[PDB]
């Protein structure tokens, strides 16, 4: 039976467990690599060795808390979970699909690790530019194993939003209008036509520097005609979609957790809301030029992506303004879900606007590869996409356990961690202004103080990160189960009891037509 | 009182000040006396004793507005415990500076400090705030 | 009665913000890390040649 | 530069109109002001007797015939030269 | 160069510079802003007990929404492109000086009048003379003349480097096969140090620049006494 | 939300316990790698 | 989109219906609290005699602690609303939470 | 048909809270030890 | 003595449009705070630098330090 | 209409409205949406031969 379960499911929840435990993994991971790299940093001269060593731990770091972490547990995990249930399906379109988009992810993990094993490993960054990405500089199979993780890793994303999409479209009551679904459930369907449409240019890029390294091609080789920056560009054209990616459910479950925490019955604006992430889908297509305002291209161009970039604010304003509504006049419930929902809507938009500074063309000339673009993008996914993610697990943890944690010890947790990025990434703002390069194992000795603090914070925030480990424990060790849930009205996720059965919505719900 | 899982699918009763009459009453069962009072409050609601309205309060509803709007002292707990963990925090530091991290470099020593800092005076380093503008080059010292 | 809160509240509240206070204090001043705080009013500058 | 909103799966008036009020009209006005802010009397050119050009093998059937029908003295030269 | 805690940008050595510290100032004036009018509202929101649960209605207020951000963002545009486009400006350079990006160093041609080639390493932490700044100092120094318009062509002869000069806000990438156009102006002389700001392999930090302005008449003899 | 009480009620001492090898899970390998980092740099 | 003496009428309305239930009495309070306002007295009156037509008691005082509370920090609410109320009140024998003692932590 | 209910729905078993400590150990701190014992392995070669 | 009828309506209402004023105030003047104590600091601070700065005296002085290594 | 004792209802109180009201039904009285009020009844029956 438990290989009949676990390893040849087709049970939309089954596989959310799957996804939640493997994400549950990677952040292990990921929170280790991100140790090492402030061990290096936390004083000055050389801990591990030369910049060659750190950064295939810095590369490392980015793959795992991105690809394995956020969007594995974010999408796979919650999607999984919550989807189906939101709108009373029984589980989704495809669920033998369903598995293989699971099961493609050890491997794809593996292909990593073993990169970082093979050779020197690939520290290339995350972008993985020629020519250090390729077959000179980074000779051996290291690049290789990397361009594969992704390759499957893509196949995982792209088959899973072919599932997502024709489950949302395709299986809600009939009586359901798109405009009667929840905002998670939007959410999710614009995730994956991001997903959609943005990882096939993505493989393409990579498979051309496959066949640049081991097929005698020369789409980045000069020497052939090439040219290096065409690299740059389908990169990016899937890179800036790839963020919208990781925060638009985070925008979901923020949605829900503030309104169910502020006792409404359902969020302010809810087609405001529905625009705001179809706009912030839209036009995260159109903007991948500002990653490469020092690349040398014409004034005229790199004042568009500089205007264009800044678009992105207004719709983004109407989701902030909207959750701050869905505030006022709530009977506010103090629980560690809305503590995390709260710091989220004001961390992201910190690095909102730390990022607005990075449109202008002009300062992206002195902030481009600087630590002050570490700072911004650390408040948005460590201080944003990480809260959303623990706000969401804190909230929904009894519907899939059937279990309460304990909320002081899960106020602690969120006590110890707000102290902790904060420390580490309020700093590295000052850095980045000070003009310390990114991906440097070593700094010039004006830079200790704040690289010392820094550091100080990623010691704090791994205290955060082992007490989570034995607060998820304590609730399974004490087994206190559920009784009754509020808001259940508004909230059909809760209707089938903590944790609903393997089959759900066996009978329909009944939606008539007035 | 005893609630059960089993029955997620029945209305349960709730304390909410946004909610103030919940779906069902606290009390379901009624003992010989309780169903008793029950009848007394189908005549005159003045030939009750305060006794006998407090239990009749108590059987509708299972805390009081001011019950279900107490504050704590949580935050004490939360506060106390999240400074012990920071604090914890510090011997894991201690113990990667007495074990792990090698000796700085020499440009960290009293003596360089002092010379590459000059030396940095000396090219007028940030000029018109950072640096070498909060130095006096006449009188010869950091300005006050 | 009365709650974990109320019985042990300022007890962990007191004991905490003091083992905090002591061992991040004395990791500070006390075990040689090198926090290369601006030099101004406080390095006298030397000759360098 | 792609396209992704993903299926409005309602009522199609309804689609229509979200699509007419949140995207049409929306790029129309960003449009606008994107002109309302390049628009001016940007500097007339120097004027060249280029035979390929003020062509008049007959005269035109209005005004003196000499003079194009949206003709603007501003900037519209006739063969001889500007006018005034 | 940066100096400790340092908490905002390196003083403005170019006029391009300066013109960023003081847009800099304007962005950031309206980030202190909004950041504190969202921690604020968020706070007013959680401190009264009074309450509103029952359904209401967007359209009105979600224009304040828009229609203000949208006037705050021309405000910040406004100036950013203008700021960009005198970047470019049809300027009228007095010397071309190439710059080659390596693993791990960087190489110089003045090739105007004569053949002017050298390379250009860092100073080993073992090897600093005493005042000498760690991970900054280089062998060769890049001597220009101060005060005048020079131009700065970038290229690598091997992976991607970034050509860096905090001070003088200049950032352009090495790109191999390409040949990238920047602006150098110096308002003082000095000493004036950078960066690779680009990951180029084991010692990508290790590889700063290091500009020496001086007159012109004490640089047309460095020039004749490097050949 | 509303729960039962705990079915295995996990006392304090059982929650120091838990703690104290969580903490220890995480704590003591990576020390012995940072411990010997000395060692594997001499190779 | 009606004035305000509509509104406290078109309630106090709802809350004379002789053969109200309660499912119709739970439903109008917990409508009622949802709003921006504490109600006229003239509607707590409608309400509290909504109740002894149901005999229900407990429910006339649980209304009680809900005026006080929809009122928050605006003291002079409650007690002015408790005299308006006082015949009402000693008509019917609804003592009010300060007496059976359920303002007491 | 799969149990269904509390503890029934994870491809582990909570039946013994003392097992499960050392289950979350492992798990976990495998995960934690990895780059550790990764980066050794790296400086260890050459 | 009768209590007189306070105001019982829109009360989260009123409390809003109060305090919607004085975050504006509290935002706008942390403008003008900005203006003053940064902003006319720096324009103030490099326009006082060059007005009466003489780049060859700049270098001399440098040149003496020996800081330069075209000009001993 | 029903296989078993119970099925959950969702009610669109007003056309267009963002929010479905869900609870459960169960065979016995009619019930009615806490929202609008609207009223619903069980009707089992089966779907043997
Ligand atoms: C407060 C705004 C927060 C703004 C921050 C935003 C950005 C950062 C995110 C930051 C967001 C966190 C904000 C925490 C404030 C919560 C206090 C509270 O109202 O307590 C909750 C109450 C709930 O009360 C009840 O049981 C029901 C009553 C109804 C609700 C009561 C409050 C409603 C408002 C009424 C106030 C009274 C009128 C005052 C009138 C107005 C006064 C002028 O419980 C209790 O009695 C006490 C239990 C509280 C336990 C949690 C403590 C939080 C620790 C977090 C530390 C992080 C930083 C590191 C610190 C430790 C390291 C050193
Ligand atoms: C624990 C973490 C570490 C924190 C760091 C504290 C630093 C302590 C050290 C000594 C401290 C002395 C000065 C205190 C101000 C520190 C930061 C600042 O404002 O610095 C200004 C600028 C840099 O500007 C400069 O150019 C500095 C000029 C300073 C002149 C003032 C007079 C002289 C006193 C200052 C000395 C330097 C003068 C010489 C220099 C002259 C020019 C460079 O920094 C920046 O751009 C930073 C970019 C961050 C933007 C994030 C948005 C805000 C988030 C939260 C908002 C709500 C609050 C809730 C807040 C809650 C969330 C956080
Ligand atoms: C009869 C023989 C059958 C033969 C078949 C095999 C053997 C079966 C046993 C015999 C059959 C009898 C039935 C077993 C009863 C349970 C006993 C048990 O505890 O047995 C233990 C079992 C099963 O172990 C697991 O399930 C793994 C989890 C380990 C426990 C940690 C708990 C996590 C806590 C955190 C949760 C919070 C988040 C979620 C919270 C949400 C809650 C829903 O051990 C194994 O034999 C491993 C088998 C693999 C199963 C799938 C695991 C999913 C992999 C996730 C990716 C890993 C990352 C690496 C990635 C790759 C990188 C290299
Ligand atoms: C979840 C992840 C995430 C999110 C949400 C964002 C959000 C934004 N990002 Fe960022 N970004 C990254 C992840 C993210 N980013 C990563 C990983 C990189 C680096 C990749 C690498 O180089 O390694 C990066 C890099 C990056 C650069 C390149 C910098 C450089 O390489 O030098 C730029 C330039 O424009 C940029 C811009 C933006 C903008 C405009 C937003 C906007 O979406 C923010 C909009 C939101 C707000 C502004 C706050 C809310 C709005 C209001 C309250 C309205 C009022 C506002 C005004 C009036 C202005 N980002
Ligand atoms: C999701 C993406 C993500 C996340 C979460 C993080 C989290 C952190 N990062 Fe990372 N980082 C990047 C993505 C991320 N980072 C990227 C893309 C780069 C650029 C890479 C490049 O240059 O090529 C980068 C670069 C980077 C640098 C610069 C490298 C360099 O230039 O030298 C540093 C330096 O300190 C750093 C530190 C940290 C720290 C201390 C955390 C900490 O804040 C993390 C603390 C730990 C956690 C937040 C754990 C959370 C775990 C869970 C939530 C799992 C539990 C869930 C369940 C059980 C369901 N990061
Ligand atoms: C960038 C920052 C800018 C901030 C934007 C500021 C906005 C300014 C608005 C100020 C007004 C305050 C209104 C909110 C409080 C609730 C109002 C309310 O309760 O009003 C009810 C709303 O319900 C109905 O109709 C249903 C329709 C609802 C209409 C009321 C809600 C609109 C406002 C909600 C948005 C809150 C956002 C604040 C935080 C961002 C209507 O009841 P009545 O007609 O009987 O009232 C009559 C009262 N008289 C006689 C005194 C006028
Ligand atoms: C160099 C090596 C790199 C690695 C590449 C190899 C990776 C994977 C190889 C394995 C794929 C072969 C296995 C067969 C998969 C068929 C899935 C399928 O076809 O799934 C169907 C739905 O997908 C549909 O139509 C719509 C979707 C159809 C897609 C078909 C499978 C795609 C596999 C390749 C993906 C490439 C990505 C292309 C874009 C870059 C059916 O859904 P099921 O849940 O199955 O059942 C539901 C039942 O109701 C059916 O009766
Ligand atoms: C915003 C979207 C608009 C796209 C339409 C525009 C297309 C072509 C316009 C070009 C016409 C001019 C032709 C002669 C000039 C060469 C082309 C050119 O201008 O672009 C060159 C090649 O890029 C290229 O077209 C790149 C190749 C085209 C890629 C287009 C980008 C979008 C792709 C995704 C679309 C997916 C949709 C599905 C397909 C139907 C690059 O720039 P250079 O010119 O090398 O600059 C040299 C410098 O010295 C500048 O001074
Ligand atoms: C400074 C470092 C030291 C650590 C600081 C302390 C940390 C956290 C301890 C938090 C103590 C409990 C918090 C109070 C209330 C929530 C949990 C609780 O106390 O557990 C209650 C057990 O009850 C009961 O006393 C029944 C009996 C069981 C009591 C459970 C708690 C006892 C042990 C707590 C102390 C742990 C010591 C840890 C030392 C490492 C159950 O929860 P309720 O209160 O019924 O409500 C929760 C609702 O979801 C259910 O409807
Ligand atoms: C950044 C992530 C982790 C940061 C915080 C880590 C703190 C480390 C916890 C203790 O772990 C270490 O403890 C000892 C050192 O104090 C090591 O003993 C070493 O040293 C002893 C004496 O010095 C020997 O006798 C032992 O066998 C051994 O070699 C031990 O092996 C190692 O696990
Ligand atoms: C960057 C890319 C070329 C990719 C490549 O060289 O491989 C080109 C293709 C089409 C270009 C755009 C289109 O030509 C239309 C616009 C023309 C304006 O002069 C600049 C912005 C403008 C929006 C262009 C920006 C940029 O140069 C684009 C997006
Ligand atoms: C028509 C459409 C959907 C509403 C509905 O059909 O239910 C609504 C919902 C979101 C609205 C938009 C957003 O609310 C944001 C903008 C608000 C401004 O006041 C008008 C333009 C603005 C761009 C709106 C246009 C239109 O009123 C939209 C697009
Ligand atoms: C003036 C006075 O006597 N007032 C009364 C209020 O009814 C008292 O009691
Ligand atoms: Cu060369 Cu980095
Ligand atoms: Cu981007
Ligand atoms: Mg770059
Ligand atoms: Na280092
Ligand atoms: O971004
Ligand atoms: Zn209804």
């Amino acid at each position: 039976m438990f290989i009949n379960r676990w390893l040849f499911s087709t049970n939309h929840k089954d596989i959310g467990t799957l996804y939640l435990l493997f994400g549950a993994w990677a952040g292990m991971v990921g929170t280790a690599l991100s140790l090492l790299i402030r061990a290096e940093l936390g004083q000055p001269g050389t801990l591990l060795g030369d910049d060659q060593i750190y950064n295939v731990v810095v590369t490392a770091h980015a793959f795992v808390m991105i690809f394995f972490m956020v969007m594995p547990i974010m999408i796979g995990g919650f999607g999984n979970w919550l989807v189906p249930l939101m709108i009373g399906a029984p589980d989704m379109a495809f669920p033998r699909m369903n598995n293989m988009s699971f099961w493609l992810l050890p491997p794809s993990f593996l292909l990593l690790l073993a990169s970082s094993m093979v050779e020197a490993g690939a520290g290339t960054g995350w972008t993985v530019y020629p020519p250090l990405a390729g077959n000179l500089a980074h000779a051996g199979a290291s690049v290789d194993l990397t361009i594969f993780s992704l390759h499957l890793a893509g196949v995982s994303s792209i088959l899973g939003a072919i599932n997502f999409i024709t489950t949302i479209i395709n299986m809600k009551p009939p009586a359901m209008s798109q405009y009667q679904t929840p905002l998670f459930v939007w959410s999710v369907m614009i995730t994956a036509v991001l997903l959609l449409l943005s990882l096939p240019v993505l493989a393409a890029g990579i498979t051309m520097l496959l066949t640049d390294r081991n097929l005698n091609t020369t789409f980045f080789d000069p020497a052939g005609g090439g040219d290096p920056i065409l690299y740059q560009h389908l990169f990016w054209f899937f890179g800036h979609p790839e963020v919208y990616i990781l925060i638009l459910p985070g925008f979901g479950m923020i949605s829900h957790i503030v309104t169910y925490y502020s006792g409404k019955k359902e969020p302010f604006g809810y087609m405001g809301m529905v625009w705001a992430m179809m706009s912030i889908g839209f036009l995260g297509f159109i903007v991948w030029a500002h990653h490469m305002f020092t690349v040398g291209m014409d004034v005229d161009t790199r004042a568009y992506f500089t205007s264009a970039t800044m678009i992105i604010a207004i719709p983004t304003g109407v989701k902030v303004f909207s959750w701050l509504a869905t505030l006022h006049g709530g009977n506010i419930k103090w629980s560690p879900a809305m503590m995390w929902a709260l710091g989220f809507i004001f961390l992201f938009t910190v690095g909102g606007l730390t990022g607005i500074v990075l449109a202008n063309s002009s300062l992206d000339i002195v902030l481009h590869d600087t630590y002050y673009v570490v700072a911004h993008f650390h408040y948005v996914l460590s201080m944003g996409a990480v809260f959303a993610i623990m706000g969401g697990f804190v909230h929904w943890f009894p519907l899939f356990s059937g279990y309460t944690l304990n909320d002081t010890w899960a106020k602690i947790h969120f006590a110890i961690m707000f102290v902790g990025v904060n420390m580490t990434f309020f700093p590295q703002h000052f850095l980045g202004l000070s003009g310390m390069p990114r991906r440097y194992s070593d700094y010039p000795d004006a830079y200790t103080m704040w690289n010392t603090i820094s550091s100080m914070g990623s010691f704090i925030s791994l205290t955060a990160v082992m007490l989570m480990v034995f607060i998820i424990w304590e609730a399974f060790a004490s087994k206190r189960e559920v009784l009754t849930v509020d808001l259940t009205t508004t909230n059909l996720e809760w209707l089938n009891g903590c944790p609903p059965p393997y089959h759900t919505f066996e009978e329909p719900t009944y939606v008539n037509l007035k | 009182s005893v609630v059960k899982s089993e029955d997620y699918a029945l209305p349960s009763y709730v304390d909410r000040r946004d909610y103030p009459l919940p779906d069902v009453a606290h009390v379901k069962n009624l003992s010989a006396s309780q169903k008793a009072l029950k009848e007394k409050e189908k005549a005159s609601w003045s030939s009750l004793s305060i006794d006998e309205k407090v239990e009749l309060y108590r059987l509708k509803f299972k805390e009081s507005f001011a019950e279900m709007n107490r504050s704590t002292n949580e935050w004490k707990t939360v506060v106390g415990a999240a400074m012990f963990f920071i604090g914890f925090t510090a011997l894991l530091l201690i113990w990667e500076k007495h074990y792990v991290y090698g000796p700085i470099p020499h440009t960290f020593e009293e003596e360089w400090v002092a010379k590459q800092t000059k030396r940095m005076l000396d090219m007028k380093v940030a000029p018109i705030q950072g640096f070498s503008a909060k130095w006096d080059y006449d009188k010869n010292e950091w300005k006050k | 009665a009365p709650d974990f809160h109320d019985k042990y509240g300022n007890a962990v509240l007191a004991s905490g913000a003091t083992f905090c206070v002591a061992v991040w204090v004395y990791m500070a001043t006390q075990i040689g890390i090198e926090w290369n705080p601006s030099p101004v009013g406080r390095v006298t500058p030397k000759e360098w040649r | 530069a792609s396209a992704a909103k993903g299926d409005h799966g309602g009522t199609g008036a309804r689609t229509w109109r979200f699509l007419t009020f949140g995207l049409a009209l929306p790029s129309v006005a960003l449009c606008t002001l994107n002109s309302w802010l390049h628009s001016g009397h940007r500097e007339r050119p120097a004027f060249i007797p280029y035979h390929h050009l003020r062509i008049r093998t007959k005269p035109f059937s209005w005004g003196d015939g000499n003079h194009t029908f949206f003709h603007n003295p501003r900037v519209n030269p006739l063969p001889t030269g500007y006018e005034k | 160069m940066a100096y400790p805690m340092q908490l905002g940008f390196q003083d403005a050595t170019s006029p391009i510079m300066e013109e960023l510290l003081h847009f800099h100032d304007h962005t950031l004036m309206i980030v202190f802003l909004i950041s504190s009018l969202v921690l604020y509202i968020i706070s007013l929101m959680l401190t009264t007990k009074l309450t509103h649960t029952s359904t209401m209605d967007a359209q009105e207020v979600e224009t304040i929404w828009t229609i203000l951000p949208a006037i705050i963002l021309i405000l910040i545009a406004l100036p950013s492109l203008r700021i960009l486009y005198m970047m470019d400006e049809i300027n009228n350079p007095s010397l071309t000086v190439k710059t080659m990006g390596h693993q791990w160093y960087w190489s110089y041609e003045y090739t105007d009048y004569e053949d002017l080639s050298f390379d250009s390493y860092m100073i080993p932490t073992s090897e600093l003379k005493p005042g000498e700044l760690r991970l900054l100092e280089v062998d060769n120094r890049v001597v220009l003349p101060m005060e005048m318009t020079i131009r700065m062509l970038v290229s690598s002869e091997d992976v991607l480097h970034s050509w860096a000069v905090p001070s003088l806000g200049l950032k352009t990438d090495a790109i191999p096969g390409r040949l990238n156009q920047t602006t150098l102006m110096s308002s003082r002389p000095g000493l004036y140090y950078g960066q690779c700001s680009e990951i180029c392999g084991s010692n990508h930090s290790f590889m700063p620049i290091v500009l020496e302005l001086v007159p012109l008449k004490y640089f047309e003899k460095w020039s004749a006494s490097m050949l | 939300i509303t729960a039962k009480p705990a079915k295995t009620p996990t006392s304090p001492k059982e929650q120091a316990i838990g703690l104290s090898v969580t903490f220890l899970s995480f704590l003591l390998p990576a020390g012995w790698v940072l411990y010997h980092l000395d060692n594997y740099k001499k190779s | 989109h009606e004035t305000d003496e509509e509104f406290d009428a078109r309630w106090v309305t709802y809350f004379n219906k002789p053969d109200i239930d309660a499912w119709e009495l739970r439903k109008g309070m917990n409508t009622l609290v949802g709003y921006d306002l504490v109600p006229e007295p003239k509607i707590i009156d409608a309400a509290l005699r909504a109740c002894r037509r149901l005999n229900d008691f407990a429910s006339a005082v649980r209304i009680l602690e809900v005026v006080k509370d929809k009122a928050g920090p605006h003291k002079e609410i409650y007690p002015y609303v408790i005299q308006e109320l006082r015949p009402t009140l000693n008509e019917l024998g609804i003592s009010t939470p300060e007496e059976l003692g359920l303002d007491k932590v | 048909h799969y149990e269904e209910g509390p503890g029934k729905n994870i491809p582990f078993s909570v039946e013994n809270k003392w097992r499960l400590l050392a289950m979350m150990t492992l798990f976990f701190g495998s995960g934690f030890a990895a780059p550790f014992f990764i980066v050794r392995h790296q400086l260890l070669k050459k | 003595t009768a209590l007189a009828k306070p105001q019982m309506r829109g009360l989260l209402a009123r409390r809003l449009r109060f305090h919607i004023v004085g975050a504006f105030m509290v935002s706008l003047g942390f403008a003008t705070f900005y203006k003053f104590a940064v902003a006319e600091k720096r324009k103030k601070a490099y326009a006082d630098f060059y007005r009466n700065y003489d780049s060859m005296k700049d270098f001399e002085e440098m040149r003496k330090a020996g800081i330069f290594q075209s000009a001993k | 209409p029903s296989i078993t004792n119970k099925r959950i209802v969702g009610c669109i109180c007003e056309e267009d409205n963002s929010t479905v009201i869900w609870f459960w039904l169960h065979k016995g009285e009619a019930q009615r949406c806490p929202s609008c009020g609207t009223h619903y009844k069980l009707v089992p029956h089966q779907l043997a031969h």
